[PDB]
């Protein structure tokens, strides 16, 4: 019951797909082979981590996911990696040609042949099922697959599916990683044709993820690999309502409540702490206080953008570990005191609290210190459209001189898509503006 | 997975198509006879993007080597890695085409096109999935020019949705005396606007520039310059040939290098250049108009695109502070309406004899000072209609010749109207 | 009062079934504009490659006519 499927779409989806499930298993105390010696009723449950992973009667527990990708390189690395055993095959679905950095690829060209293979895995998964909740879905913004096929995605779930919960974990390009010039355009025409077809969004920006491991954790220079273990954390506190249960615990339809006053404002802002290395971790006891103070620090934000310079419509903390409410409350009334989080007028200003006593994990040869508790903010602020802001700007130089658009032309797209998508993002910008100002 | 194929047309194509062969060859591992005897499992990751796999792990090159005269077919066979080459692949004729394009596009060539197709279309028939074609021929001559053109205009009707990519060597009257160059590398581009989608710019002046400036070769012979191809050549497929992120295949690479499908033509440059380094000062050479594969001063323009791949061990937090060094230092030099238009790759596998090198690929708006340059030589002549008897007693018409001087004069004043673009 | 929550449930029936349905025309109808504009660009493009054999026909046929003069 309350089971969730994950979609990883393109590579970022993917990789980030093997870091989630890879923490996931370590949390519950999955092997690579699927068992989980703890687990003593075999072939089946009904017990909180059964919503993330179905059960065959030989002990395996299978991940409830579907990954895919229009080219096979990076799934392949999952196919004969560490955890090749852990999923089936048929969850595991691959093309030859990719999109090439090209949304009409995505959601046209290449992804039209491949569409109804998806769907049809999906469906194997959902059959499983007792009492599906929804989908979550991995992908980046920039990528031709991520954003194209994405798109074609969530508008076939909409149609299979009707109005189950689809959430989404998207990767917000920049420079310092990025492969394409017109992530921007990508960008763009996914969030519009997305948009009505998704429930919740948690934007992660590339950038804010970077520096986070560069200031942080003293990275050099961050690769995936560091991107991905830094992301996972971050999933796994969003989700780890779902796949655990305690006293304190509060599902996360239940944030969801309060993150989103309309349908289209529904980007929530992702803040982690701690963020420490094993080095500075050492003899260092991150009490409940200080680690909810991180949590509006902007420089801890998943996003980069500046809440003291907006309104906040919500404030949720989700903490996990050694951790009591009445820590936590006193640590809220010290920041209610000490910093001016300003709300909107027509929201409360009580912060939502939720705690698994799970304490966090981590992965071997991560730069993350294994601590006795973390937590993870998740506040509704109009900051979040400062993010569609930068995007949209990068859209409209490009744009105006209409570069690159020839290479969507040329694959069945009209100019008109693309207005049509950037007219959406100026209403979202807007739309942001206006929860912002006071009331009559 | 995604194979390309090789085809070298002419005796400049041949000759720079071998080298090229010789080279990635060396790099992957690979011997004349086609064994593999390598240290590195990378060199092996992506080797069926140009090469063939048959009985005894024997590597076969996807080449097709064509030329109007059956003298190149020897002297490439009975080269070095003559013998790596599949013999059928070889496709020539006999009468060759003595720096005439209309033979090689028209006449002669066009008997002997559909032969070549065949091979074209047996390599591709083998194809897991088939990304595209790269052509290595000069502009200046007969075969190369007229005969590429033409094989490049029928393999786009028959895969017209894939990448057609191209190595096309510009003449110079300072490597050669051939008078009727401009005519025929004018009537080149006129086909290469049209029917490529990427076309990297080797210019024979900048060749030579190189070789006797800098390298300081009195007397540059035709290997000489190769040696300079061969290395930029080596570079720029670079992202092809490794496992990277970085325009890692023929169209990725073309969508983030061609804003607009006309102004497709590259101004490849390398680093180190020398004959008998830090990351900044492997930065500072490659983008230094002294080490352009064509004669063109970047200062001249601006950047719409520029992909740099740096090869080598070496820190790559250098490399991104120095890139970040390059832009900010020369911002008036990048147009400001295409925002991160700069891409940078890192492979850890060097090229022979070097520690660390750096190969550029700009799409610069100052690559106009190479189609003036011809469109300079080819009207002094062209006023006059000096040697079009030649062209005419092939059945081309003059009308043509104007066609191809117009189309070449437009994409020179395009590349002016992007340069001269603001973005308020 | 009854016949009010049938009328709220049915309603709620009525809207996320004209979503559903809205949905599938949406995608129906973009899938095949797309198909139609794909096609066309390449019909264009073989078109005028088509031309260029018609021309190369015209010049080998303008060939044979100088010859014999
Ligand atoms: C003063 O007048 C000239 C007289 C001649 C050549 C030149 C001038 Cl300016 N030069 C320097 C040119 O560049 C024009 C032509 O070039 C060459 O054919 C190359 C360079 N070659 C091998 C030689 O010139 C031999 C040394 S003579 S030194 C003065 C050329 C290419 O323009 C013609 C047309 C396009 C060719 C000629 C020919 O090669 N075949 C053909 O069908 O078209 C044809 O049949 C095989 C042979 C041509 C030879 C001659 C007409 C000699
Ligand atoms: N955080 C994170 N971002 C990634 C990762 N891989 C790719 N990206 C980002 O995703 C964007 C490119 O999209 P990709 O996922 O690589 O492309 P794709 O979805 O496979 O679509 P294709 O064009 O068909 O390859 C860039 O902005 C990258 O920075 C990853 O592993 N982690
Ligand atoms: N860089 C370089 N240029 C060459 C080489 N060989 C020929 N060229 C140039 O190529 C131009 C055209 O000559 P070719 O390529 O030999 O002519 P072709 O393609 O064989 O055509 P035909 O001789 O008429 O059959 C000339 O301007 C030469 O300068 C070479 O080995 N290296
Ligand atoms: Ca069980
Ligand atoms: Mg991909
Ligand atoms: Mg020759």
């Amino acid at each position: 019951m309350r089971e969730c499927i994950s979609i990883h779409v393109g590579q970022a989806g993917v990789q980030i797909g093997n870091a989630c499930w890879e923490l996931y298993c370590l949390e519950h105390g999955i092997q690579p082979d699927g068992q989980m010696p703890s687990d003593k009723t075999i072939g089946g449950g009904d017990d909180s981590f059964n919503t993330f992973f179905s059960e065959t009667g030989a002990g395996k527990h299978v991940p409830r996911a579907v990954f895919v990708d229009l080219e096979p390189t990076v799934i392949d690395e999952v196919r004969t990696g560490t955890y090749r055993q852990l999923f089936h095959p048929e969850q595991l679905i691959t093309g030859k040609e990719d999109a090439a950095n090209n949304y009409a690829r995505g959601h046209y060209t290449i992804g039209k042949e491949i569409i109804d293979l998806v769907l049809d895995r999906i469906r194997k998964l959902a059959d499983q099922c007792t009492g599906l909740q929804g989908f979550l879905v991995f992908h980046s913004f920039g990528g031709g697959t991520g954003s194209g096929f994405t798109s074609l995605l969530m508008e076939r779930l909409s149609v299979d599916y009707g109005k189950k919960s689809k959430l989404e974990f998207s990767i917000y390009p920049a420079p310092q990683v990025s492969t394409a010039v017109v992530e921007p355009y990508n960008s763009i025409l996914t969030t519009h044709t997305t948009l009505e077809h998704s429930d919740c969004a948690f934007m992660v920006d590339n950038e804010a993820i970077y520096d986070i491991c560069r200031r942080n954790l003293d990275i050099e220079r961050p690769t995936y690999t560091n991107l991905n273990r830094l992301i996972s954390q971050i999933v796994s506190s969003i989700t780890a309502s779902l796949r655990f249960d305690g006293a304190l615990n509060v599902d996360l339809t239940e944030f969801q409540t309060n993150l989103v006053p309309y349908p289209r404002i529904h980007f929530p802002l992702a803040t982690y702490a701690p963020v420490i290395s094993a080095e500075k971790a050492y003899h260092e006891q991150l009490s409940v206080a200080e680690i909810t103070n991180a949590c509006f620090e902007p420089a801890n934000q998943m996003v980069k953008c500046d809440p003291r310079h907006g309104k906040y419509m919500a404030c949720c903390l989700l903490y996990r570990g050694d951790v009591v409410p009445k820590d936590v409350n006193a640590a809220i009334a010290t920041i209610k005191t000490k910093r001016s989080i300003q709300f909107v007028d027509w929201c409360p200003t009580g912060f939502k609290v939720g705690i698994n006593y799970q304490p966090p994990t981590v992965v071997p040869g991560g730069d993350l210190a294994k601590v006795q508790r973390a937590v993870c903010m998740l506040s509704n602020t109009t900051a979040i459209a400062e993010a569609w802001a930068r995007l949209d700007h990068k859209f409209d130089l490009m744009y105006a001189k209409r570069a690159f658009v020839h290479w969507y032309v040329g694959e069945g797209m009209e100019e008109g898509e693309f207005s049509e998508a950037r007219e959406d993002m100026a209403a979202l910008e807007k739309d942001y503006e206006e929860v912002g100002v006071d009331s009559v | 997975m995604r194979e390309i194929v090789h085809i070298q047309a002419g005796q400049c194509g041949n000759q720079i198509g071998a080298k090229f062969w010789e080279v990635i060859s060396d790099e992957h591992g690979i011997d004349p006879t086609g064994s593999y005897h390598g240290d590195s499992d990378l060199q092996l990751e992506r080797i069926n993007v140009y090469y063939n796999e048959a009985t005894g792990n024997k590597y076969v090159p996807r080449a097709i080597l064509v030329d109007l005269e059956p003298g190149t077919m020897d002297s490439v066979r009975s080269g070095p890695f003559g013998q790596i080459f599949r013999p059928d692949n070889f496709v020539f004729g006999q009468s060759g085409a003595g720096n005439n394009w209309a033979k090689g596009h028209y006449t002669e060539g066009a008997e002997l096109v559909d032969s070549v197709l065949d091979v074209v279309r047996k390599e591709s028939e083998s194809c897991d999935c088939l990304q595209g074609f790269q052509l290595t021929h000069s502009l200046g001559g007969g075969t190369g020019s007229g005969m590429g053109t033409l094989l490049i205009s029928k393999i786009r009707e028959e895969y017209p949705d894939r990448i057609m990519n191209t190595f096309s060597v510009m003449p110079s009257p300072k490597v050669s005396d051939t008078v009727v160059e401009p005519y025929n590398a004018t009537l080149s581009v006129h086909q290469l606007v049209e029917n490529t989608d990427e076309t990297y710019c080797i210019d024979n002046e900048a060749l030579y520039d190189i070789c006797f400036r800098t390298l300081k070769l009195t007397t540059p012979t035709y290997g000489d310059l190769n040696h300079l191809v061969s290395a930029t050549m080596s570079g720029v497929t670079t992202c092809l040939r490794f496992p990277g992120q970085l325009n890692a295949d023929l169209r990725k690479l073309a969508v983030n290098m061609v804003p607009f499908p006309r102004l497709h033509f590259f101004m490849p440059g390398f680093a180190p250049l020398t004959s008998r380094l830090t990351v900044p000062e492997l930065t500072q050479q490659m983008f230094d108009s002294k080490n352009m594969m064509a004669a063109c001063d970047p200062r001249h323009g601006r950047y719409l695109t520029v992909a740099a791949i740096f090869r080598g061990r070496m820190s790559m937090k250098e490399v991104d502070e120095q890139m970040l060094n390059v832009q900010n230092k020369n911002s008036s030099y990048f147009v400001e309406w295409i925002p991160n238009n700069v891409k940078t790759a890192v492979c850890d596998i060097p090229p022979r004899g070097l520690k660390m090198s750096a190969t550029f690929i700009g799409n610069s708006t100052a690559i106009q000072e190479l189609f003036k340059r011809i469109s300079e030589q080819f009207t002094a002549m062209f006023r006059r209609k000096a040697f079009l008897h030649w062209y005419t007693g092939e059945g081309m018409d003059e009308m043509e010749f104007t066609e191809a001087e117009s189309n070449m004069n437009d994409l020179v004043s395009e590349y002016q109207q992007y340069q001269d673009a603001t973005a308020d | 009062k009854r016949e009010h929550e049938r009328e709220v449930i049915q309603k709620a029936i009525e809207e996320n079934n004209n979503f559903i349905k809205m949905a599938k025309e949406k995608l129906a109808q973009k899938m095949e504009s797309n198909k139609e504009n794909r096609e066309a660009h390449l019909a264009a493009m073989l078109e005028r490659l088509q031309e260029k054999d018609k021309h190369a026909e015209e010049v080998r046929k303008n060939k044979e006519l100088k010859e014999e003069a």
